[PDB]
């Protein structure tokens, strides 16, 4: 146990050893100047929070740290080996490089999600 | 084949402004009761690996600080005595009994007619004013110097002006950065990075040539400038050790109390029991010298070994810039600080500095809200560390002259909140992996 | 093999404290319009098997009031005409036309130089003072009471003072237990809790001696206090049955619309049409004999059979304390409470209490914010029931007496928040089952 | 059906029947004085149920009211017998006495959810 | 067999209020830089196969925007010079130098006393007043027209009253349906519907008799009214092509700083460089005959071909009513306009409206809180289209007659929210689908 | 795609299509008058979509945009035929008539999620 953020200089699979410990900090009076401050801080941090479960619920991957997908490595936004991007590279230097193919990836996710779930649907239906 | 893998929780920020709440481990302007209570053991995390860009002449939380620091100000004054009555004419006599000969004409007896709590009724009241906050009008006929520019609010005397340490806490989702690196300047990267929940108590105090209170450099003193090549950038001094500065006004003053309407007191300034000496402060003379000897030592890393650096006094302006303004005990100094800077350097004494006194005070640079601080009874003694400087160039094409600067509250705050800066944890990541949803 | 299971939902509580909004089911001071509307058909829960620990002494939900209830005053005399002008030099005589025995004095005739809407006029009126509000100064000359402390701001006309039930609502994840047991003195454990979304209506009587228009014991007159044993503890009396209560004020009082300013309006006391008599309470002397013959045998259970129980008038102090200040119609009275705690026990007709009426109210006992309450067209009379009272004891080493208590508002809102209690519910509960995940 | 804390003082196997109607009730203008007091009322509600949910899903225990995992009972939290725990006792008890041990569950819960998480994700990528 | 199936994110809508806040893409009195920085391109939705009902006549959205311009102008109010010294006796004399017959008595040269930076100093001074700003009181005695109705607040010079477009935008949960319908009425089912996050460009143009600066009709003029049979019912006429009105205020107006107070400015008029002229609007006669002829013929489709349709000007009442107000440059004109409503219809030329100045203002129809509007330095001038009328009828039992209208400033904004409507989301739909939970 | 609400339009089978475009729209400073305006809209949006998921998840059906569930649906909420209803039916018509029988088939779904998780349980035990 390192702390928040503590694995932020680790590598990838060692980073994913202790998502949990980053992902319980993002959650957790008068009308004066500080007490606005501090409400306007309240509302901020609950909706970055649920903007973020949303995310993941519209992917079906709700209350899972970890969930593996259904669509493609397109290999035109990384086609880095996988045996260095766990061990020789960090999380912070992925979103830099990936930082502009991420909206067309979360649109992949968003369909494979509604596909999947229709077919679910439709296969249990028999 | 490789398939998208969404991790959640994964140590990534970017760098972005958020609102920074107050957190606080008699009243007091900054309303640090307002705080939050903050962690009795704060917790950081040392972010090994990790080497961050840092950029304090483009940090928001000086700017975000500059704005709540008036902002807490102006708030402690709305619920205060308006003393719009005191825009009247005064009839001012000159202070000459027990004065030395460094206070011949700096205070002044005014007396007025003043309304009293019934309204039909006038009141034959004295008090006693300086130099500085009464202007004549052309005994002789005097005016306050608020009373053609700004409206005069009484300062509450139950509210104090002392800096009580104020964290400035991110709320969740966010991470304050601070740079652990012990010979930083502000500008570049910082590989020492750490996230700590939030920074060291700040002490918002007030000054303009000297940074009063501070924080010390943790190895040698450091010369943080914006551009140190370009003339018009402040130069902000800070000091691996701190320098003892004995503030005192010897005068006994006596708070009276003036009432001057329903429920408004205006507390005036009575005789002084015994002589009237000036105010001043004494640095220590060999104590400084080394200091100045410690600055010209990391100064000439910009500018050449051969050079000559020169420490002249201020060079002109309002009274603001041009001394060391600062608040002691309720009252508001205004010290000449000449025989500090003013040594040249080529390849038990104390100095005191004569210092002025003013009540009403136009602070944060504004015109339209003055301030009457109420006189503070006794003799006020303060002792701070000069723990810095803001040294202003002058341009040149063999010698560089370094004057005091200030002015700027933001050049203030900024020598507190350089190793800090605000990052927005993204914590959705994406990484191809073999790992197939069923 | 036990593995642990975490439940969502359970039903567990903690004690804690929140913010209690309100329910409520012409403007009011207390803005019940912004109150949101409670349910039609509240909803309870009998929460059988559980027994949970009361205190009203160290309940929150009473400061929590308290604070709402000075704030609701303060907000509704913002947007009002402040008096200032009215601190001037007045020149009252007695009002001796039509007056009995116990009005000789009480109204003072008082004209004073007004400023009219014209900043360079003035205007020579009239009004009628009782004497209550204006203090001599040494016809005569007066002043009003508060000119020397409190600047006064005129209640708004338009606005309200007549208590409107307020629900006290706990916000989600939070709930209100409510005592049951009908012989519960407020402290200690509660066989009998009931939860409930929130608070009966709570009317927002101010009153010091009598507790007026609240909530009845269900079976025997309780006496509630922090130490028996203690006399400097206020004992809290509640009625089984209520003893009603006709005040009145005679005077056919007519108001009339100074304009002192560009949009302000000072409403003063016109001439009285008819008789000027005294204001006065009527309280039925056979109920409450019967009452007080309740109370002390009630009360001799902490004080022992044989013990001598003498109920005497208030000791002294304020005229807010030594008599039963509350508003009627929009008029506060200040009442003779003398004939009502007078007998000594061992072991049609009605009591005219006479009252004297303040225009000039300082609530809440804080010094620097007056209220003038404007004059009531016509004659007031109200009807209220006294459902207890506020005792004190006098210290002793065979008699106790007992005299009226009062001052602090809190000791009234605390006979209807006793049985009320905030608890946080905790829904996350681990418990061991013989499950295994997957 | 009871209502809101209806089985607060039933036995443990009663009030798990009904978990439902307590869960339901922990979520459901000018800035004047009691318009004020609403809108803190309404984010402390939003905020402290956004906390228990994300507690939960931490354990990955979202979206179940009763949710059974990997963690040993430890005999020394509390050795009471299940019979007399499920059909002589009330959850007020059981926090009373277990309100120390707390954080260490919920830490072990945590730690379990990660190992899992990680097992599901290895034994998946096969 | 069919099980139930709920489905999430289901497009259904059902009717509700809400906040919209502000979007908008010099300080402004409606302060837009407190609006949300807008979307540069909107993004708007087609609702195909979609029919929603709608009625402008209990829109909410009107009635909100109301409140948020009170609003927003009050606060503007604020921060301003509060003119109560103005409220004293003024000499005034006409300006009668270098004026034509239209201007004789429409100024009066004004001198009083006003109090200066110092309490105890007056100070003379004068000022030129419009004849509908003073009042005479029995060179002669005069006095501002608020002084015994309502308290004078200076507009602050520095912000301006220049519509700048306003978004309403509703928050996430909630869809704003705009009607497409080019032949859309007032009420009734609207065959093209579509969603967009939120609506155009409204500038809160404030205007009585004509709506100026707005949103005109696709196709063809259209009538709009509550109850076309009701004569108590306003008639909003929309027009589909602009008639450009041309309004200037020729003199060359000094503002002349009066200083009465600390930190307090008064801005008084000095005297005009030049030839005084009356103030005045041009509206093309060709164009305003033309668009008169399209109003009366879609007038005749809810009265009959054989009708005759009249236009009158405005019956008796306010200045406001009787006169089409608006702002131009930060001066309030407030124009004739019987010159439009002139003809009766049966079965390069320019039109000069003499319009007349006022500096005390009194809008939203509210009796307390005047406003003085600042003097202009220079000559004013505006080009506006009038996009539509505000047209009252008369009764009767063969010709009907269209009287001018105004006053409510709803209806005002109700010719820009006509089209547009909030609706509430509800995600969450049941359906049996052969499908059951394994 | 065709926007938010882009399929209001729709037959029932093509609004289930995309059910997740208004899925992401549900979600996503001084004391002024447009700043309090502003901060009541975006308390409003998180109260309102942590009202629809609570209910889901009481349902057991978080994180899915289609969950079928164990509760009959009775002809007396409507009897019409299947192949009218997704090939001839719009969701605004749908909401019109059932919105009488919405609280009652709430509860039956409440039930059936607690009472299946019983189930659950106590056949994990074995
Ligand atoms: C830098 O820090 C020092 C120490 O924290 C500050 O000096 C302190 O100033 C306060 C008033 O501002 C002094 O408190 C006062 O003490 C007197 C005498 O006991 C008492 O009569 C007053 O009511 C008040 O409590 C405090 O003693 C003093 N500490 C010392 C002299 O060691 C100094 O002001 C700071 N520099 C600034 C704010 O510029
Ligand atoms: C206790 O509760 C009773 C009943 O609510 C209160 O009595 C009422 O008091 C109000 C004024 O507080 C009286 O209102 C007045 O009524 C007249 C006639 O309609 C109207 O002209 C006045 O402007 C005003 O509204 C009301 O008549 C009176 N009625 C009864 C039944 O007594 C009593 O004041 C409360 N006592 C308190 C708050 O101490
Ligand atoms: C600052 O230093 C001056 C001297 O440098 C101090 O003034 C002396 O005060 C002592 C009493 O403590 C006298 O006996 C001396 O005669 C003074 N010297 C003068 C007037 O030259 C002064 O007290 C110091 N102020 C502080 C430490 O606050
Ligand atoms: C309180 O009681 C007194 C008497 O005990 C009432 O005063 C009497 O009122 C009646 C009219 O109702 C008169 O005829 C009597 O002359 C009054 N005096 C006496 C001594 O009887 C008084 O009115 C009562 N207070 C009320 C009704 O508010
Ligand atoms: C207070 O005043 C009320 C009237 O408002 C009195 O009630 C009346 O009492 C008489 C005699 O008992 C009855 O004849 C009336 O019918 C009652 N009127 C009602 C109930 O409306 C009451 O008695 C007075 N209280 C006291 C202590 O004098
Ligand atoms: C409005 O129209 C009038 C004429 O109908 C304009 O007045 C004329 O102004 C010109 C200068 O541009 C003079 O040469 C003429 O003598 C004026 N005619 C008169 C007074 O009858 C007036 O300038 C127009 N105002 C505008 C366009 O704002
Ligand atoms: C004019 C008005 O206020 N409402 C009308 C209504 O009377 C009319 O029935 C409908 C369609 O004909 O169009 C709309
Ligand atoms: C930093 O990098 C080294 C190897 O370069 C690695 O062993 C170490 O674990 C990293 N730091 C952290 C905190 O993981
Ligand atoms: C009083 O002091 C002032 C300094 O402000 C000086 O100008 C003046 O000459 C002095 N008067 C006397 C009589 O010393
Ligand atoms: C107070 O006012 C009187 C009025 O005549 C004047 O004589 C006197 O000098 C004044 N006193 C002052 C200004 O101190
Ligand atoms: C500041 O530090 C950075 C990094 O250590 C360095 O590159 C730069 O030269 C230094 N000076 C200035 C003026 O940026
Ligand atoms: C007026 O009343 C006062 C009591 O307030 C009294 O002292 C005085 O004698 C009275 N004057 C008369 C009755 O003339
Ligand atoms: C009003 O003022 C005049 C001024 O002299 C004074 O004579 C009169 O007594 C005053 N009237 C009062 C105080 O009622
Ligand atoms: C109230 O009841 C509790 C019940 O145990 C008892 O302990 C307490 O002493 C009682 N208080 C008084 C004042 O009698
Ligand atoms: C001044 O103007 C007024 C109009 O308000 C008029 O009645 C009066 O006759 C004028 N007097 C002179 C001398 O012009
Ligand atoms: C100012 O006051 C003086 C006092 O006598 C008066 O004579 C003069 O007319 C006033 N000036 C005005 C009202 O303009
Ligand atoms: C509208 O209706 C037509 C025919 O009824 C249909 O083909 C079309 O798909 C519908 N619109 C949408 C968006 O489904």
């Amino acid at each position: 146990f390192l702390g928040f953020l503590g694995a932020a200089g680790s590598t990838m699979g060692a980073a994913s050893m202790t998502l949990t410990v980053q992902a319980r900090n993002l959650l957790s009076l008068k009308l004066t100047v500080w007490g606005i401050k501090q409400l306007q801080a309240r509302v901020l941090a609950v909706e970055r929070y649920l903007r973020d479960q949303q995310l993941l619920g519209i992917w079906g991957c709700s209350g899972k740290l970890i969930c593996c997908t259904n669509v493609p490595w397109n290999s035109s936004w990384s086609n880095r080996n996988l045996s260095e991007i766990w061990d020789n590279m960090t999380w912070l230097q992925w979103d830099k490089e990936i930082s502009n193919y991420t909206q067309i990836i979360y649109g992949l996710l968003e369909e494979s999600q509604n596909q999947q779930e229709k077919n679910e649907q439709d296969l249990l239906a028999l | 084949n490789l398939w998208v893998t969404v991790y959640y929780g994964v140590p990534v920020w970017k760098d972005a402004e958020t609102t920074l709440f107050c957190a606080s481990d008699k009243h007091n302007v900054w309303a640090t009761h307002a705080c939050v209570p903050t962690d009795p053991n704060p917790q950081e995390i040392h972010l090994e690996n990790v080497t961050e860009e840092f950029n304090m002449w483009k940090n928001n939380m000086v700017e975000q600080m500059h704005t709540d620091i008036i902002s807490l100000w102006d708030q402690s004054l709305k619920p205060c005595v308006k003393l719009t009555p005191l825009c009247v004419t005064l009839q001012c006599t000159n202070v000459t009994n027990n004065i030395t000969d460094d206070m011949r004409g700096e205070l002044k007896n005014c007396s007025f007619n003043m309304t009293t709590e019934l309204r039909d009724k006038k009141q034959k009241v004295y008090s006693l004013f300086y130099r500085l906050d009464v202007v004549q009008i052309n005994n002789k006929e005097y005016r306050l110097i608020n009373c053609n520019t700004s409206a005069i609010t009484q300062a509450c005397p139950k509210v104090s002006f002392e800096p009580i340490p104020i964290h400035y806490c991110a709320p969740a989702g966010f991470a304050i950065l601070k740079c652990k690196d012990k010979k930083f300047n502000g500008t570049g990267p910082c590989p020492s990075v750490s996230t700590v929940q939030c920074t060291h108590g700040i002490k918002p105090v007030v000054s303009t040539q000297l940074l009063l209170n501070g924080s010390l450099a943790e190895e040698e003193v450091m010369i943080r400038s914006e551009n140190i090549t370009n003339n018009a950038k402040n130069i902000l001094v800070q000091f691996n050790t701190p320098v003892q500065i004995n503030c005192t006004r010897p005068n006994n003053n006596t708070r009276k109390s003036i009432r001057i309407g329903p429920g408004q007191a205006f507390y005036a300034t009575g005789d002084i029991i015994g002589d009237i000496r000036q105010a001043h402060c004494n640095v220590s003379k060999a104590t400084w010298n080394e200091t100045l000897g410690k600055v010209v030592k990391q100064l000439r890393k910009h500018f050449g070994n051969n050079t000559i650096i020169r420490f002249a006094n201020s060079s002109g302006g309002d009274l603001e810039v041009t001394t060391h303004s600062f608040n002691c005990g309720g009252e508001f100094f205004y010290c000449n600080t000449s025989g500090l800077f003013n040594s040249t350097w080529i390849s038990n004494d104390s100095i005191t500095l004569p210092c002025r006194i003013k009540q009403i005070i136009n602070m944060w640079q504004r015109i339209g809200q003055a301030m009457y601080a109420p006189p503070i009874q006794g003799v006020i003694r303060c002792v701070s560390n000069i723990t810095g400087l803001i040294l202003t160039r002058d341009g040149g094409s063999t010698t560089e002259t370094f004057r005091p600067g200030g002015g700027d509250m933001r050049d203030n705050w900024r020598s507190e909140l350089y190793k800090y800066k605000v990052v927005k944890i993204e914590p959705l990541g994406v990484a191809p992996t073999r790992c197939k949803r069923r």
